[PDB]
C-alpha cells in the first residue's frame, strides 16, 4: 500500500532518491532514505541543565 | 587553444512566474559549470542582501504575549505573519510603513500605505482578520535591509536606550532566496561537441531580480578570489 | 498535525480538557482571539433562556511544568457548529487532533 | 590507551569510522577505472576526487 | 553595510619542501572557506594546463605485456616511470624526444636528448635499470600540452590515429598538481566565531611553484567570471 501511494505521486517506489552534498557537490555514491518524520522536542533543555 | 578558455555569458533568463525563474549561462568548458554552479548556489543561499521587518508597533498592544479585542489571530500570530512579508525597498535602508484597517474582514498587505519608493510584491498576503464592526487596527512596521538571518537576542545586544513598552521585536530573515537548483547539460556551440551550459532555477520571494542576484554573487566571488590572486 | 498517525489523536484531544468543545449546536455569533460567543439552535433552546453560549479561552497561563497553555479559535464568523465539535484548539493540538 | 583491567586497547572506532573504513577498503568487480596502473597513492586520490 | 565582506588577511605560507605548500587564510565568511577551497581544488585538478607525456614508442616491444630481456623492469614499470616524469615544454604543442642508452644501466631522465626548448625539472629521475652490459635501450617519447588528466582508457577509442604498432598509450597527467586538499576550521574575530579559516595543502611535480599554481588557478577562475562582474 505504501509503494502504491508513492506511485500515485511522482516519487520512486523504493523511497530512496539521489542526494547531492551541500558543501562539496557531487552525487552521493548510493541512494539515501529521505522522507518526513514526526519529531518531538523533549522537556530536557540544555539551558536548564547547564 | 588549450591555454585559452571559453567565456561564459548570460544567454537566456526565462521567468516562469513572479518568483520562479531560470537563468542560462553558456558556454562552459569541461567541469567548469559544476565548479561554477555549486559555488554560485553556495553563495546565493547565504549572501543575498534583502529587506526584512525588524520592529512592530500596535496601538492597543503591550507585549508579544497579549491579545487584541476584535482581531481573530493572536498578536504572536500577527508577528509571525508579518515576518514572512516580502517587500522590495529601494533608495534607503530604513522604512517606517503604517497600516490602518477597520471593519470585518481580512487585513491584506494592500492596506499598507505605500510611500512610492517602497514596493510590495504580495498584495494578497494576509496579516490578520477583524471579526467586529467596531474594531480598528493601527500598526507601525519597521523594515530594514541586511543579509543572512539574525534573531532578536543578538539584535538586542546594543544597549544604549531602553525600547518603549509595546515595541515588539521580530526575527529578521533578510535572505530573499529560498530554493536554488543548478544543473549542467550539453551545449550546441559551433562544433566543439563538448561545451556545456548551466541552468539555474531560483525560487525566491520576488524581491530580487535574478540577473541582479547572479551578478552580485559573481561580484562577491571575484572579490573573495582577489585575495587568492594576490596571495601576499 | 502528524502526517502519519493512528487515528486516536482526535479521541485523545477531545477527551482531554485542553480543547474547548461546543456544549450545544448553533452558529458562531462572534469569534475573537480571547472569547467565543455562539447562538444556540432553536431545537436546543430552553424556556426563559437567552440562548447564547460564551467560551472564555485561557491564554498564556503557566502549566505545572512551567510551559504555556494557549487556546486559539478554529472557527470563523457564521460557521455552524454541532454538539461535541471543537471550537478552540488547546496546547499542542491542531484542528482537534493531538500535535506533539 | 590500554585498559588496566585486561590490557586491551580502549581507543577503537565504534560506529561510523569502522563503516567508512570498510566502505573505502572494499573491492568491486567491474567498477569504473578497473585495471589501471597508478604511480602512487596521490594519483589514486586525484583520480577518485 | 551589506555589500562589504570579510577578506582573509592572515595569509600564512610555509613551505615544507620546494614542491610542498601549506597556505592558511583567515578570517573568512561563514561557509565561504568551503566554496573557495572546493573551487580551487576543482580548478587545480581538472583545469590546470601543462605539458606531459602522451604515448611512448619502444623498439623491440609491441605490446604492454611484452618483456624486454635487457631491462630488469617490466614495460608497465617503464610506462609508470615515464608518466612520473615532469616536463616543461614551451614554444610548441608536442615534442618528440629520443632516448638511447647502453652499457651500465642506471638510466635516469638525464640521458634524454636535449632539444633546447624542452626542459627537465628532475634529470636524476630514474627511468630504467639495464643490468646487462651489452644490452641497449632505444625509445621515443611524445610530449603534448593539454589540460587536466586524460587516462589512456578514454584514448583507447578511435584507434585509427594510433594504428602503427609499437606505440603504447600512457596516462597524460597534464596538470602539475598532486595531493591538493583543503580543510575548514573555526576562527574567532572579536565576538564573532562563525568565521572560517581555510588551510590548503598542495604539492607539485616541480614544473611550477605551488604558490604559482594557486595564483594561476585563482586567476583562471576569476577571469572565467569576467562577463558576470558588476
Amino acid at each position: 500500500e505504501i509503494k502504491e501511494l508513492l506511485k500515485l505521486g511522482d516519487l520512486p517506489t523504493s523511497g530512496q532518491i539521489r542526494l547531492y552534498d551541500g558543501r562539496t557537490g557531487e552525487q552521493f555514491e548510493r541512494p539515501v532514505t529521505v522522507g518526513y518524520m514526526y519529531m518531538l522536542k523533549l522537556n530536557h533543555l540544555v539551558d536548564d541543565k547547564m | 587553444s588549450v591555454t585559452e578558455f571559453l567565456k561564459p555569458r548570460l544567454v537566456d533568463i526565462e521567468q516562469v512566474s513572479s518568483t520562479h525563474a531560470k537563468v542560462t549561462l553558456e558556454p562552459l568548458e569541461r567541469g567548469f559549470g559544476h565548479t561554477l554552479g555549486n559555488a554560485l548556489r553556495r553563495i546565493l543561499l547565504s549572501s543575498m542582501p534583502g529587506c526584512a521587518v525588524t520592529e512592530v508597533e500596535i496601538d492597543g498592544v503591550l507585549h508579544e504575549y497579549s491579545t487584541k479585542e476584535g482581531v481573530q489571530e493572536d498578536i504572536l500570530e500577527i508577528l509571525l505573519n508579518l515576518k514572512g512579508l516580502a517587500v522590495r525597498v529601494q533608495g534607503k535602508d530604513e522604512v517606517i510603513l503604517t497600516l490602518n484597517k477597520s471593519g470585518i474582514g481580512p487585513v491584506t498587505a494592500a492596506d499598507i500605505t505605500h510611500d512610492g519608493d517602497v514596493e510590495i510584491v504580495k498584495p494578497q498576503h494576509v496579516i490578520c482578520h477583524l471579526t467586529d464592526e467596531n474594531a480598528s487596527i493601527s500598526m507601525r512596521i519597521k523594515v530594514q535591509r541586511g543579509r543572512g538571518y539574525v534573531p532578536a537576542s543578538t539584535r538586542i545586544h546594543s544597549e544604549e536606550d531602553e525600547r518603549p513598552i509595546g515595541r515588539l521585536l521580530v526575527d529578521a530573515c533578510y535572505s530573499p532566496v529560498e530554493r536554488i537548483a543548478y544543473n549542467v547539460e550539453a551545449a550546441r556551440v559551433e562544433q566543439r561537441t563538448d561545451l556545456d551550459k548551466l541552468v539555474i532555477e531560483m525560487e525566491t520571494n520576488g524581491t530580487i531580480d535574478p540577473e541582479e542576484a547572479i551578478r552580485r554573487a559573481a561580484t562577491i566571488l571575484a572579490e573573495q578570489l582577489e585575495a587568492f590572486v594576490d596571495l601576499r | 498535525k502528524p502526517l502519519v498517525g493512528t487515528g486516536m489523536e482526535r479521541a485523545v484531544a477531545v477527551d482531554s480538557g485542553v480543547t474547548a468543545v461546543a456544549k450545544r449546536g448553533g452558529v458562531v455569533q462572534y469569534v475573537d482571539a480571547s472569547r467565543i460567543v455562539i447562538k444556540v439552535n432553536e431545537d436546543e433552546m430552553y424556556p426563559g433562556e437567552a440562548g447564547i453560549d460564551i467560551y472564555n479561552l485561557t491564554k498564556y497561563t503557566r502549566s505545572n511544568q512551567n510551559t504555556c497553555i494557549n487556546q486559539m479559535p478554529c472557527v470563523s464568523l457564521g460557521e455552524p457548529v454541532e454538539r461535541g465539535d471543537v471550537l478552540a484548539d488547546g496546547p499542542s493540538t491542531d484542528l482537534g487532533e493531538l500535535a506533539l | 590507551i590500554l585498559s588496566p583491567a585486561n590490557g586491551e586497547p580502549i581507543i577503537v572506532p565504534s560506529q561510523d569510522v569502522v563503516l567508512g573504513l570498510y566502505y573505502m577498503t572494499r573491492d568491486c568487480v567491474n567498477a569504473k577505472g578497473e585495471g589501471m596502473v597508478l604511480t602512487g597513492p596521490k594519483e589514486a586520490e586525484r583520480l577518485y576526487r
